[PDB]
RNA sequence: GUGGUUUAAUUCGCGAAGAACCUUACCAGGCCUUGACAUGCUAGGGAACCCGGGUGAAAGCCUGGGGUGCCCGCGAGGGAGCCCUAGCACAGGUGCUGGGCCGUCGUCAGCUCGUGCCGUGAGGUGUUGGGUUAAGUCCCGCAACGAGCGCAACCCCCGCCGUUAGUUGCCAGCGGUUCGGCCGGGCACUCUAACGGGACUGCCCGCGAAAGCGGGAGGAAGGAGGGGACGACGUCUGGUCAGCAUGGCCCUUACGGCCUGGGCGACACACGUGCUACAAUGCCCUACAAAGCGAUGCCACCCGGCAACGGGGAGCUAAUCGCAAAAAGGUGGGCCCAGUUCGGAUUGGGGUCUGCAACCCGACCCCAUGAAGCCGGAAUCGCUAGUAAUCGCGGAUCAGCCAUGCCGCGG
């Protein structure tokens, strides 16, 4: 207790200098693996712009905004929880490719739509 | 190669010999069966448990057992 | 492992006992002076012992030959070391219960003592307050003052610097290239070992009880650097027969001692703990990386083979004075199934091996084998730092015989 601790904090990717980045790589973490789950970000971002020509990290960023949840909302915890439903609603995707399934559950939460942002809606309604 | 018990060979190669169809015994250890056992009743003995069963033509290669029981009885 | 089943189904209150050939458990048998082994003593006779056969696989018993040293000593006797026989105590007993030793549990800070005062029956005052906090008691102020619980809290190890030494891991300029190694030379560097220095309350700012904490710069680990390790007393009053000792009872020398063979702590049901196990893995190929601990044991390296294994030669007492474990998980590339995913327990058949053997408990390989592609509601367990967690490696399994116990490190 007390101090209010620390969090630490990261550094960007590669080509797209963002820490959130990183973070949801952690997301997509398993087994200790961030570099395979580091390329099936990448892959899953080539596949976005292979697919919309728009910029995969205004996208990336985008999606996670219209994810953060109002009611339940620290500044942070907007992050933890937006990182989650991307997540969980990606690891239940049509698509065989991890890179595949994460991708088209960015664009979705990118337009406003999709298992994940629809998830959010219901927290929020059964919030207020 | 092959086991085998260097001494329930010498009473039975006599009744082999002999033709008599008698019940051999055993003191040593892993005491094991022989084609020799074709027809004799190998009733070891020792101080307790038995090891009967009279070995065929097929039965030998193997024993009764007790030496390496996973179970027991 | 416990309850339970059972010719006894190890012992003790989850685990270890370091690996159930094995003592502890059962039945049967022999001996029972020596009492498997050892120490000390008494009595008679008798000179240890060595080699070997059969019986024998309980080694019990039976038989033959040769047969040591010393003084008195000269042909043969006593006695001692020693043997056999006869007797006894210590001996031996995981056979049990009721100081001491080791250790666990409450794991974190508090307790005790002296002087003095209140003050008498005593006890307490030695933490009233603030911030920071697991042992040199956190410190300061106010408080009546002071001190101890006993050199490890940096004592050791890892990460910083400098210095010295060792140079088959190594290396800048340079030459020979021995067809890739490598040789010649090389306090520079990298690795290991030793010593000292840096180590948080210092430079600056805010509040200041200036007790302290917070932020930033320099430095850059630093006001927590990480771990190992640790207190009156209390409780389980155990366990402890791993070791040692005392008293009662048992031990009356036929489980009232001891020895061997053979066996047992397997499982039907259920729980707790650990390990492997599909949804993103497997197969094949090339191939740079990781520390620590080893070792007369392991064992690189041609050929044969699916593997195990096998035939021959060489190397070793040790890694900057050979080397094995190489390889290697991982990672990269390609590919077969849009749920046998090729994960695969277990059972069964054949062959092989260390080992006397383990053939019914071991281990490796091959075919079959699909519990099956499930991964759980109430409730509950472990951890949070470059930790959890994932995965692979190596030594001994130093506290004996290939049946994932422990420790160390890197990514």
């Amino acid at each position: 207790r007390r101090r209010r601790a620390e969090v630490r904090q990261l550094q960007p990717d590669l080509v797209y200098g963002d820490v959130l980045v990183t973070a949801f790589i952690n997301k997509i973490m398993r087994d200790g693996k961030k570099n395979l789950a580091a390329r099936i970000f990448y892959d899953a971002c080539k596949i976005i712009q292979e697919k919309t020509g728009q910029e995969p990290l205004k996208v990336f960023k985008q999606a996670v905004e219209n994810v953060k949840p109002r009611m339940e909302v620290s500044p942070r915890r907007q992050q933890s929880l937006a990182l989650r439903w991307l997540v969980q609603a990606a690891n239940q995707r049509p698509e065989r490719r991890a890179a595949v399934r994460i991708a088209h559950e960015l664009m979705d939460a990118a337009e406003g739509k999709g298992g994940a942002v629809k998830k959010k809606e219901d927290v929020e309604r059964m919030a207020e | 190669g092959v086991f085998v018990d260097d001494h329930l060979l010498e009473k039975v190669l006599e009744l082999n010999a002999k033709g008599e169809k008698r019940l051999i015994k055993t003191w040593s250890r892993r005491s094991t069966i022989v084609p020799e056992m074709v027809g004799h009743t190998i009733a070891v003995y020792n101080g307790k448990q038995h090891v009967p069963v009279y070995i065929t033509e097929n039965m030998v290669g193997h024993k009764l057992g007790e030496f390496a029981p996973t179970r027991t009885y």
